[PDB]
């Protein structure tokens, strides 16, 4: 999560692959989702990749 | 710049000699990070 969704960018780091997923509109959710998978959310002073 | 000839040789020789300690007493230690809470180059990655 937190991340440019745009194919185009393809960052890639080291130990890690991203997913682009594909974000359905939904009710009880008042945001796009995507139930195939879970998101995950790294605190930005945080380092992912360690 | 021709009558100085034993002084200069020993102050080149001094100049040489601490050059010397002083790649024994710091060699690869003027190294450091961005904010200083990493002290390693594995730790000196992402943001903060």
């Amino acid at each position: 999560a937190k991340d440019d969704l745009d194919p185009e960018k393809n960052d890639s780091e080291p130990g890690s692959q991203r997913i682009k997923p594909v974000f359905i509109d939904d009710a009880n959710f008042r945001r796009q989702v995507s139930y195939q998978h879970a998101a995950v959310h790294i605190p930005t002073d945080i380092y992912e990749g360690s | 710049i021709r009558t100085i000839g034993n002084i200069v040789l020993v102050t080149t020789l001094l100049q040489f000699m601490f050059a010397c300690i002083g790649v024994q007493l710091f060699k690869g230690k003027f190294f450091s990070c961005n904010d200083l809470s990493k002290m390693t180059e594995e730790e000196c990655r992402g943001y903060y």
